[PDB]
């Protein structure tokens, strides 16, 4: 915790502040960026901002999409992941690396946000269940 | 839900117990906050819960915890529609449960 | 669209339980062949105890017989015999000798014109139907003595377990032809033995050949239908296992389809609804 | 007029035209930047115009 | 679907399609050889469900030939890519319209 | 389908005789209702159709 | 093309015009049907025709149906 910043916006907390706590933890990150420092951030459960943002889009009245998410649910993540970056050395050459974490349903890789943060992130870090509970744990796929 | 809610958060504030908050099919809590939520208008998410489904469970499920003096423990009966552990409703409530204690016949 | 997935559910699921109805009825099958076979097991031992076991003799004219079977889902069977025929055939061939191929098995007939189309002779299927009797092997044994060779191999598979079937390759020589011939080592090895027989060693080693081929096709196919039964039982739950996969797949994707039918309607009454309002 | 770009499955089955629009179509890593960087590489390079 | 193969490119040759491959643009032999492949590998996909309930050892011989060019020209429409051996180490290869035609 | 069917209900009622009626796709009545039913003002009901099916 | 007419509103075009031209299109061609001569109308992408009136019906705030069709 002498190096962790927590940023916590939990279930009972209202859904603009799940949807805002990313991008305060990316601005907290950001300095350590920004100075020439390095950075590492762990968005954890992107895939639950992505419902806080869909319940304030809802309640807005904007109309929905597939899996009746807004339009803009893309922008929602990309606008955040593409902060992570490496900075060049006239910048400072720091550096913020980004782990978002997105769960999945049945091992359904296809769903709209998971291949809305695929096609963000560069690489992919995929757990299985299937050798989860046959005890390979990391079950890395 | 939130009446037996706030019986068993006597019994853990003031008190200081350890209660057992029997919320029988938290699926019908699910139910009939989607319910209320049509009936105010709101425009219904995906498969046809509440736009505000994850909250409205996080603000029944997060008042049961261990505080300080004492303990809200919740065994919830769950409805799985469908026989559909992918729909929002059980996917949601799995989220919170700890344990799963499946009686079969 | 969402009919298509929920009637391949329909049809894999049927699968799924015909299969394993086929792998039940392969198991009964062979719970009540596993003692047949075992009580036909013994009769072989007295004539490779006699006759010993020759298989690579310089024969001028064999036959060799595949005891496959006629149902084909078996599982690698009666392929696997052909590989190891077409290993046998190319074995004893390297000096210009006649060799007719005999099947037994509908996919046997199927199986062996398809690499050797001229010297195959024979085609005997509907073996297994109701079941195996000696007079059955007997009156095969005959068909094959309708050609004179001077050996006949017989190619197997031998039910040891419910999940090895080692090929086996059964070779009986002709009486007088080869018989004698390979016993007459410094003399012979058929000398110690009294003839107590009404004529000749000739005739006694003649029936004695036609009965040893008997007994080696009925054994053969005993053995060959036994382990037939176990490679469908083993093969039918290879099956299941894969219809169950399958529909657990299916499944999913449904229950994605459903979940998109009822947020795609639900969108489109919201939006007609807002259109007015 | 053909257009020769050294991929096999898409000078086989699917060839490019030489001032034609060309789409590759596919979803979340299948690979159709790293199909593009291939193609700039293949082809603008033995192209003599320009590229954008 | 072939991505997880490890075919790659990842195209899918039975939905890629062109308005070049016509005879009467790119030659006869060149489209007879993309039609060939493109009516093995769909006669394989026709043998999917009874390759993956059955097995493979339940087909015919014309199946059970089909289906092995068929895996024979699905490896072999993958080719390692030059910008692609950072990350995987192989070479690349630029392969010349003639010889693809007559390797296929 | 109104029209064809007060032509028959004329010789059913007056004339006292029985009458055939075939009415070719029966569809289209309750499709030519839902193809007014959006402009009517009326919010749509199920899979296309209007409220008052 | 000596017996051939060519209607094509194509994809650059304005909605309306992809709407109008298959009754264009069959307009033009009922001058041969309504004398005695024959015709052979082909309105490829009749999809496309309704893709078009359905974007010049929802841009006129007609409320939409299934598929987000007009009724
Ligand atoms: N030709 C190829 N060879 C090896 N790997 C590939 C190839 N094409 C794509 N990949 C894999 O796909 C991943 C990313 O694909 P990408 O081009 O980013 O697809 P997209 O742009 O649709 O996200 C790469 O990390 C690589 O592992
Ligand atoms: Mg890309």
């Amino acid at each position: 915790m002498r190096y962790t910043i927590m940023v916590s916006a939990t279930a009972s907390d209202a859904a603009p502040l799940q949807f805002l706590a990313p991008y305060s933890g990316c601005a907290m990150a950001e300095y350590f960026r920004d100075t020439g420092k390095h950075g590492l951030i762990i968005y954890d459960d992107l895939s639950k901002q992505s419902v806080a943002y869909r319940q304030m889009s809802l309640l807005l009245r904007r109309p929905p999409g597939r899996e009746a998410f807004p339009g803009d649910v893309f922008y929602l993540h990309s606008r955040l992941l593409e902060r992570a970056a490496k900075l060049s050395k006239e910048l400072g050459g720091g550096s913020l690396t980004a782990f978002p974490v997105i769960e999945t349903q049945a091992g359904d890789v296809s769903a709209y946000i998971a291949t809305n943060v695929i096609s963000i992130t560069d690489g992919q870090i995929f757990l299985e269940t299937e050798l989860f509970y046959k005890g390979i744990r990391p079950a890395l796929n | 839900a939130l009446t037996g809610l706030t019986v068993a958060e006597y019994f853990r504030d003031i008190e200081g117990q350890d209660v057992l908050l029997f919320v029988d099919n938290i699926f019908r809590f699910t139910q009939a906050n989607s319910e209320v939520s049509a009936l105010l208008g709101r425009i219904p998410s995906a498969v046809g819960y509440q736009p505000t489904l994850a909250t409205d469970l996080g603000g029944l499920q997060e008042r049961i915890t261990t505080t300080t003096k004492g303990s809200i423990t919740s065994v919830q009966a769950v409805y799985v529609p469908a026989d559909d552990l992918t729909d929002p409703a059980p996917a949601t409530t799995f989220a919170h449960l700890d344990a799963t204690t499946v009686l079969s016949r | 669209s969402n009919q298509a997935v929920k009637q391949r559910i329909r049809a894999i699921k049927n699968i799924g339980k015909i299969t394993k109805a086929m792998k039940m009825v392969a198991a009964s099958k062979m719970k009540n062949a596993q003692i047949a076979v075992e009580q036909s097991r013994g009769l072989v031992d007295p004539f490779v105890r006699l006759f010993g076991d020759f298989p690579a003799v310089n024969s001028n004219k064999s036959v060799v017989v595949a005891v496959t079977s006629d149902k084909g889902l078996c599982g690698g069977l009666n392929s696997n015999i052909t590989k190891y025929t077409r290993a046998t055939l190319a074995t004893t061939e390297s000096e210009g000798k006649d060799v007719v191929v005999v099947s037994i098995g509908d996919k046997g007939r199927s199986q062996l014109t398809r690499i050797e189309s001229q010297r195959y002779q024979l085609a005997i299927a509907d073996t297994y139907k109701v079941r195996v009797t000696f007079g059955q092997a007997s009156l095969i044994v005959e068909e094959l003595i309708k050609h004179n060779p001077q050996s006949y191999q017989i190619l197997f598979n031998k039910f040891r377990s419910a999940i090895s079937f080692k090929p086996t390759v059964a070779t009986i020589l002709s009486p007088d032809l080869l018989e004698k011939q390979l016993e007459d080592v410094t003399g012979n090895s058929l000398d110690a033995y009294d003839i107590e027989a009404s004529h000749e060693r000739s005739d006694v080693l003649r029936d004695l050949t036609e009965f040893h081929l008997g007994v080696t096709l009925y054994n053969a196919m005993l053995e060959n239908n036994c382990s037939e039964h176990a490679s469908r039982m083993s093969a039918m739950e290879n099956s299941t296992k894969s219809a169950g996969e399958m529909l657990g797949k299916l499944t999913l994707d449904y229950n994605r389809k459903r979940q998109a039918t009822i947020t795609t309607e639900l969108i489109e009454i919201i939006a007609g609804a807002s259109a007015l309002m | 007029e053909i257009l020769v770009t050294g991929i096999k499955v898409v000078d086989l089955l699917a060839p490019y035209q030489r001032g034609g629009k060309i789409g590759l179509f596919g979803g979340a890593g299948v690979g159709k930047t790293v199909l593009i960087m291939e193609l700039i590489n293949n082809v603008a390079k033995a192209h003599g115009g320009f590229s954008v | 679907s072939i991505a997880e193969l490890g075919i790659y490119p990842a195209v899918d040759p039975l939905d890629s399609t062109s308005r070049m491959l016509n005879p009467n643009v790119i030659g006869a032999e060149h489209y007879n050889v993309a039609r060939g492949v493109q009516k093995v590998l769909q006669d394989y996909k026709n043998l999917q469900d009874i390759i993956a309930i059955l097995g493979m050892d339940e087909l015919s011989e014309e199946d059970k030939l089909t289906v092995a060019r068929a895996r024979k020209i699905q490896r072999f429409l993958s080719q390692p890519f030059q910008v692609a051996e950072v990350f995987t180490g192989t070479p690349g290869k630029y392969v010349d319209l003639a010889d693809t035609i007559s390797g296929f």
